[PDB]
C-alpha cells in the first residue's frame, strides 16, 4: 500500500506523508500502471520540496513512463523552473526523448516557457534536436507563436524548406501573413509547392479567405487551377466559403469554371449547395 | 460559454468504442489524461474482447479534439471546449482508398470530472486481404493537418483531413475523413473561422500489457489565425 500512498502523497503535495512513508518501507521508485513514479507527480504538479526529498532518497531522476516522459519532460512542460534546475542538477538527461521524440527543450518551446528554454540550453540542450516528425524546438516555437523563444533558439544557432507534411514557409504564411508572403516570394519561394495533401499556398489562401495573399500569389505565377492530389481547385474552395472577391480574382486569372473535384462537383455546384447565391450567379455567366 | 475553463488543467479521459467491421464485432476501452493547456494526450487503449480485428492505427482518429491546444489568440475559435460540459456529437465517415469505410458516431462529454468519448463504429465493404482486415498497416502514425470549418449554416462545425497510414511494403493507405461535430446541449457555442490543427502522435506498446492494446502519446495545436 506504500507505493500507492507515496504516489498519492507526491501528487497531493503532502511532503508530510512522503517522509513518513519513506521512513517506513516505501520504495521511492514505485511505479503505477503507467510508469508514473512519485518523482513524475512531484515534478509535474510543482512540488519542489518533494522533488528534492525524493531525489535525496534516491529517486531515479531519469525514470520514463509509458510515453517515454521523464520528470524533466513534465517539469519543462508544466513550467516549473526550480524543479527543472534541481532535476538537471541531479543528473537529469537534458536530451531525453519521449515517444514522439520531444526533448525537454521541445516541450519548453512548445509550452511557451522561456526561462526553461534558457536553463535547458545552459545545461546542454541540443538546439538542433528533431522529434520524430522533423520539428526542432525552434519550429515548435514558431508553429505556436512563441516569438521570443524562437528568437532565442534561432540565435542559439532555406525559404523552400518543407516539414513532414510538405508545408513550406509559404504555406504557413498564407494564413493571413501578407508581408511574410511577399518577402518569401521575393526571396524565391516556390509559389506552387504542393504539401502532402496536394494543397498549394493558393489553396490555403482561398480556404482561409485572404484576398491580398491570393492576389500576390497569382501575380507571382501561382497555378490558379492547382489540383495534383488535392481534389479541389482554389475556385472550389473560394466558392464553398462565400469569398466573392476571391472568385472574381481567380476567374480573372484563368480559373476553370468546369473543373470538377473528386466528387464530381463544379465550383457552381458547391456554391449552390452552400447557399452562395452571388458566386453561383456570376459563375453562371461562365 | 465558459466551457474552456474545464480544461485549464489535467483532465482524466475515458474512451469506450463498440466496433463492428464486416461483422467482426469488437470493443475498445481507453483511459488516461488530457492537458488542453499544452494540447497533450497520454492514453492507453485495450481491446476488451481479445484480438482486435483491424489495425490500431485506423482507430486513432476515432479514439477528443477538445484537448487541442488553442492558443490565447484563438480562444474565440475553440468549438470543442465551447460545447462542454454537455459536450458535442462527432460523426465521421472514413473512406479508405481501394477498400471499405468506417462510420462513427461519438458523444464526447463530461461525466463528472472525466471527459468521456463514447463511440459506435461500423465498417463495411472491407476486403478480407486488404490493408485493414489483412493487417498490413504498420504500427506507427503520421503528422496530419486537420482543417476545421463552421457548419454549412451555423449550428456546429465540419472537419476534413486525409490520414495517411504507412504500409509494410512502402506504399501508403489514405483515409479521407469527413467529420461533422454538433453540440448536444442548447447553450451557446463558438462557431470558428477557417483554421487548422497540427497533430503529432506516437504509438507504442506497454511491455507489461499482454492484451491487444495501444499506448498513445498525442500532441495537437490549433493555428491559422493571428493578430
Amino acid at each position: 500500500d506504500l507505493g500507492k500512498k507515496l504516489l498519492e502523497a507526491a501528487r497531493a503535495g503532502q511532503d508530510d506523508e512522503v517522509r513518513i512513508l519513506m521512513a517506513n518501507g516505501a520504495d521511492v521508485n514505485a511505479a503505477d500502471d503507467v510508469g508514473v513514479t512519485p518523482l513524475h507527480l512531484a515534478a509535474q504538479r510543482g512540488h519542489l520540496e518533494i522533488v528534492e526529498v525524493l531525489l535525496k532518497y534516491g529517486a531515479d531522476v531519469n525514470a520514463a513512463d509509458l510515453w517515454g516522459q521523464t520528470p524533466l519532460h513534465l517539469a519543462a512542460t508544466a513550467g516549473h523552473l526550480e524543479i527543472v534546475e534541481v532535476l538537471l542538477k541531479n543528473g537529469a538527461d537534458v536530451n531525453a526523448r519521449d515517444n514522439i521524440g520531444h526533448t525537454p527543450l521541445h516541450l519548453a518551446a512548445w509550452a511557451g516557457h522561456l526561462e526553461i528554454v534558457e536553463v535547458l540550453l545552459k545545461y546542454g540542450a541540443d538546439v538542433n534536436a528533431q522529434d520524430k516528425f522533423g520539428k526542432t524546438p525552434f519550429d515548435l516555437a514558431i508553429d505556436n507563436g512563441n516569438e521570443d523563444i524562437a528568437e532565442v533558439l534561432q540565435k542559439a544557432a532555406d525559404v523552400n524548406a518543407y516539414d513532414e507534411v510538405g508545408w513550406t514557409p509559404l504555406h504557413r504564411a498564407a494564413w493571413g501573413h501578407l508581408e511574410l508572403v511577399e518577402k518569401l516570394l521575393k526571396n524565391g519561394a516556390d509559389v506552387n509547392a504542393a504539401d502532402i495533401d496536394g494543397y498549394t499556398p493558393l489553396h490555403l489562401a482561398a480556404f482561409s479567405g485572404h484576398l491580398e495573399i491570393v492576389e500576390v500569389l497569382l501575380k507571382y505565377g501561382a497555378d490558379v487551377n492547382a489540383d495534383d492530389q488535392a481534389g479541389f481547385t482554389p475556385l472550389h474552395l473560394a466558392a464553398i466559403f462565400g469569398h466573392l472577391e476571391i472568385v472574381e480574382v481567380l476567374l480573372k486569372n484563368g480559373a476553370d469554371v468546369n473543373a470538377q473535384d473528386k466528387f464530381g462537383k463544379t465550383p457552381f455546384d458547391l456554391a449552390i449547395d452552400n447557399g452562395n447565391e452571388d458566386i453561383a450567379e456570376v459563375l453562371q455567366k461562365a | 460559454s465558459k466551457g474552456e475553463e474545464l480544461f485549464t488543467g489535467v483532465v482524466p479521459i475515458l474512451v469506450e468504442l463498440d466496433g463492428d467491421v464486416n461483422g467482426h464485432k469488437f470493443s475498445v476501452s481507453g483511459e488516461g489524461e488530457g492537458d488542453a493547456t499544452y494540447g497533450k494526450l497520454t492514453l492507453k487503449f485495450i481491446c476488451t474482447t481479445g484480438k482486435l480485428p483491424v489495425p490500431w492505427p485506423t482507430l486513432v482518429t476515432t479514439l477528443v479534439q477538445c484537448f487541442s491546444r488553442y492558443p490565447d489568440h484563438m480562444k474565440q475559435h475553440d468549438f470543442f471546449k465551447s460545447a462542454m460540459p454537455e459536450g458535442y456529437v462527432q460523426e465521421r465517415t472514413i473512406f479508405f482508398k481501394d477498400d471499405g469505410n468506417y462510420k462513427t458516431r461519438a458523444e464526447v462529454k463530461f461525466e463528472g470530472d472525466t471527459l468521456v468519448n463514447r463511440i459506435e463504429l461500423k465498417g463495411i465493404d472491407f476486403k478480407e486481404d486488404g490493408n485493414i482486415l489483412g493487417h498490413k498497416l504498420e504500427y506507427n502514425y503520421n503528422s496530419h493537418n486537420v482543417y476545421i470549418m463552421a457548419d454549412k449554416q451555423k449550428n456546429g462545425i465540419k472537419v476534413n483531413f486525409k490520414i495517411r497510414h504507412n504500409i509494410e511494403d512502402g506504399s501508403v493507405q489514405l483515409a479521407d475523413h469527413y467529420q461533422q461535430n454538433t453540440p448536444i446541449g442548447d447553450g451557446p457555442v463558438l462557431l470558428p473561422d477557417n483554421h487548422y490543427l497540427s497533430t503529432q502522435s506516437a504509438l507504442s506498446k506497454d511491455p507489461n500489457e499482454k492484451r491487444d492494446h495501444m499506448v498513445l502519446l498525442e500532441f495537437v495545436t490549433a493555428a491559422g489565425i493571428t493578430l
